[PDB]
């Protein structure tokens, strides 16, 4: 089962198709499957062409040869989702699955809105620093968030983590965490986190002074 | 029973679905691969009509209209007797 | 073209199990029975036991409690396993096609029409031996004769070729004898054309697969 | 509604033993067959075994044949997966899953029902429970009438975590990040949701935190700044 | 079990002949009566299924027919690549169950012998050993006597035979005997003689090399 596109990015309305070519065609059934963020894996459709219970029909699968294909027509952002080809074939069972397909859901561009949140005090009497900063809600995914110490940029202090694609509102969310030792977060003043994305009509900077 | 609700989780029944589609379509290997798996039902004449059974079962996502069906029901019903095998006496195909 | 060939030792001590494979190329084996047959001293043939792809098996009861059989549709490959040898189970096991086909006619007939080479089981506690190979360099009429002997090996087979396989007419590789020493050995000869010897080469290609030994000597005049 | 409710994760010493369970219901257990599906990080579903619904057969992905045994416990309505020989290929989460199709059938109609899974995490490490400390409202997360405010979930091991908010009575604008395996080998992650700001004071916020593997269930007040 | 029960168990033939081979069964067959035939280091080769029935390849001198219990193969005229072992099967039941086999050998003119002798090889001497070849080659019948002399002397209890089965094409045996000697005692002689008698052999021939010599 070698799975195909990987990666697919297409507005709602349009059509999506993904493929799989099975190796062998020994006693075998296809099936599709859906993993939205969050949830656990949906059938959508078995025996190559048949349509799962609560599936709807705009989801369809057919097959030539060794060659199997899901159509998805009329897209939702609620598609936002993994899709995985499923392949059972011979005697004794084997279970084969595609490598995956990720597809995301256009949407209009979203700038994101940047927040900044300094070290409770809790944290810091535990001998440590840590400082976030949060885009919320915006899209598309491209986005660069850099931590900016006295006016020194950060890189390879930090760590970056991103959701899934909301399936409601085809946006993301993001947070940049700084660490730092309680020493190093006193020998410094300005904290500030330096935000570009095509949404927005200028880099944003949201800062605070250490100790306000 | 059990013993025949084993053999028909472990048999592969394709080949008669493909046989039968061929032999319609008309009006390699298939026939004799499903043969071969009928055969193993041939000793139990319950287990042969649940086989028949699983296969028009499987086959009504593809049948379109009572005349398709009745035509792939009758081959069907034909089959063991086409493969040499012993036919169960009572079988109904629903 | 669908082929079988048997793979496994040719070597099993008694009382340990003894394990083959058979290998189908050329087109899947699903949907297909499958069989042992067994060829010992006797020269008769003995069957051993039926599978189909769903594992289901029919035994030949005398080795029932010891004989089991295996599939795997995609390997393409089934197997066979005897345990408790003895002496008895040394044999040619070949493995087969036990075909139900439909003939000219509209009927069903059952038939072995696929057949492996076959491969030699030895059972003994006897432990392996690799061959020598020496020449048997050639000395009338325009013909002169050659060969090799392959000498003090256990258990069979060897194999004998010539020139890599160029070289297969006026052959003779001779039945293994057993030595007073319990070891095999044989010879190979060829005749060739006495004016050959001095414009080709010749070299016996000798492999003796329970030893992993492969041979090859030249055999040149004295 | 069908339901499986997978158990047992957990970390595993690598040469240890763990059980992993799932508990079926909503639908005749006995008369289907039942599969272990697992996703290791960052890769997509792989096959673990299958067991049937006829005969109790057993099937293996040739990967895990021989460490894994795959169960049935038809009393109590519950899969079992033994994991007796760990590697480190091995930590996955781990998915229940029942077969379309009912058992005694040819043919196979894939996997209609899937549990939410259970992780497990194969290492030699010890288990650490997180520390929560607030992230808290000021005029620096206030933009026009909505305030942002969250929980900073700091090195615990292994995953997972879960976090809700008001004991789940706030979903509505809550994200929960992806945790990052940090340099030292634990995990951190944040949990944020958005709030108008005239809520502030007025209505309190709790993050509740919980770690299974270390019998953590930590509440904590993010009170503004 | 059925069993199954040939005959002749063995018949010699020439080129040309008519071979009959009978098959009797312990219990009435239904149809699944088949005909194999084995060439030396060959597979069965299947020949005729349903009694009667030709294999496809399969020439057309090999006939089948009969039925209930009595079963014949004819091979109406035999060809030299005939020669094999032929079996009888049923394969209407499990087990199934083969006949003991009717080797079919093959009656063809005298031919005499071509005789070769082979030294042992220096290689081989270094081991401490010391075996002698003698090949009698492309002959019938397979009567054959192998007289070993060293120095004129007649030698007893230190050779072997190997004998070859008969060539698929011209019906002829080869065959081999190895006087096997320690080193030492080839050291001790010269004339290594093999001594021949055959039917197509008007008088006994041989073939000799003396030690260390051309
Ligand atoms: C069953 O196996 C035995 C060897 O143990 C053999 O002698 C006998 O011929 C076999 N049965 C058949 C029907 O070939
Ligand atoms: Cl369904
Ligand atoms: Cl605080
Ligand atoms: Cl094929
Ligand atoms: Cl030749
Ligand atoms: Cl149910
Ligand atoms: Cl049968
Ligand atoms: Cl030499």
């Amino acid at each position: 089962m070698t799975q195909s596109p990987a990666t697919l990015s297409l507005s709602p309305g349009e059509i999506a198709t993904l493929s799989c070519r099975a190796s062998q065609t020994v006693s075998s059934y296809l099936a599709w499957y859906q993993l939205k963020p969050g949830q656990a894996p949906r059938l959508l459709i078995y025996d190559a062409s048949r349509r799962a219970a609560g599936i709807p029909a705009r989801f369809s699968g057919s097959e030539s040869g060794t060659d199997f294909t899901l159509t998805i027509s009329s897209l939702e952002p609620e598609d936002s989702a993994v899709y995985y080809c499923h392949q059972r074939s011979n005697w004794p069972p084997v279970h084969t699955f595609g490598q995956g397909t990720k597809l995301e859901i256009k949407r209009t561009v979203a700038a994101p809105s940047v927040f900044i949140f300094p070290p409770s005090d809790e944290q810091l009497k535990s001998g440590t620093a840590s400082v976030v900063c949060l885009l919320n809600n915006f899209y598309p995914r491209e986005a660069k968030v850099q931590w900016k110490v006295d006016n020194a940029l950060q890189s390879g202090n930090s760590q970056e983590s991103v959701t899934e694609q909301d399936s409601k509102d085809s946006t993301y969310s993001l947070s940049s965490t700084l660490t730092l030792s309680k020493a190093d977060y006193e020998k410094h003043k300005v904290y500030a986190c330096e935000v570009t994305h095509q949404g927005l009509s200028s880099p944003v900077t949201k800062s605070f002074n250490r100790g306000e | 029973a059990r013993r025949c609700q084993s053999q028909l989780e472990r048999a592969n029944l394709r080949p008669c679905e493909q046989h039968l589609m061929q032999k319609i379509q008309r009006d390699s290997q298939h026939q004799e691969r499903c043969c071969n798996e009928l055969n193993e039902f041939e000793n139990n004449q319950r287990c042969m009509c649940e086989a028949l059974q699983q296969i028009m079962e499987n086959q009504s996502d593809r049948l379109q209209g009572r005349q398709q069906e009745q035509q792939f029901k009758r081959e069907l019903r034909n089959l063991p007797q086409q493969c040499g095998l012993r036919a169960p006496q009572r079988c109904d195909l629903d | 073209q669908v082929q079988l060939q048997e793979s496994g030792p040719g070597l099993v001590k008694p009382s340990e199990t003894l394990s083959l494979t058979c290998t189908v190329s050329g087109g899947s084996m699903s949907s297909y029975y499958w069989g042992w047959i067994r060829q010992p001293a006797g020269r008769g043939l003995e069957w051993i036991g039926r599978i189909f792809t769903t594992g289901s098996t029919i035994y030949n009861a005398s080795l029932n409690s010891r004989v089991s059989m295996s599939v795997d549709t995609s390997k393409n490959q089934f197997s066979l396993k005897l345990t408790s040898v003895t002496a008895a189970d040394t044999a040619l096991y070949f493995c087969v096609r036990d075909r139900r086909g439909r003939s000219h006619d509209s009927n069903w007939y059952w038939y072995f029409d696929l057949w492996g080479r076959g491969t030699l089981v030895t059972v003994s506690s006897a432990s392996t031996k690799g061959p020598s190979v020496f020449p048997l360099a050639p000395s009338s009429g325009g013909t002169a004769a050659l060969g090799c002997l392959v000498k003090d090996y256990f258990p069979e087979p060897v194999t004998v070729s010539w020139n890599s396989g160029a070289l297969t007419s006026g052959v003779h590789t001779f039945p293994a004898v057993l030595q007073s020493s319990g070891l095999y050995s044989l010879s190979s000869v060829v005749t060739v054309p006495s004016s050959s010897l001095g414009t080709q080469t010749y070299i016996c290609n000798v492999n003796h697969k329970p030893s992993n030994t492969k041979v090859d000597k030249r055999v040149e005049p004295k | 509604e069908v339901q499986l409710v997978e158990s047992g994760g957990g970390v595993v010493q690598p040469g240890g033993s763990l059980r992993l369970s799932c508990v079926a219901s909503g639908f005749k257990f006995q008369n289907y067959g039942m599969s272990w599906v697992r996703q290791a990080p960052g890769k997509g579903l792989e096959w673990v075994a299958d067991i049937s619904g006829s005969d109790e057969s057993t099937y293996y992905a040739d990967s895990v044949k021989g460490r894994f045994t795959i169960s049935r416990d038809t009393s109590k309505n519950t899969l079992h997966l033994q994991m007796s020989s760990p590697r480190a290929e091995d930590t996955a989460l781990y998915y229940c899953a029942k077969a379309t199709a009912p058992a005694g059938k040819y043919y196979y109609y894939g996997m209609d029902v899937w549990g939410q899974g259970t992780t497990v995490t194969v290492s030699s490490a010890s288990t650490k429970g997180p520390s929560v400390f607030p992230l808290a409202p000021s005029s620096k997360s206030t933009s026009g009438g909505t305030a942002a405010l969250g929980c900073l979930v700091k090195d615990y091991f292994p995953e997972p975590v879960t976090v809700s908010w008001n004991s789940g009575a706030l979903t509505s604008g809550v994200h929960t990040f992806p945790a990052v395996l940090q340099s030292s080998g634990l995990y951190s992650l944040s949990s944020v949701v958005t709030v108008p700001s005239s809520s502030l004071g007025t209505q309190t916020y709790i993050c509740n935190v919980n770690h299974k593997p270390s019998n953590t269930k930590v509440d904590k007040r993010v009170e503004p700044k």
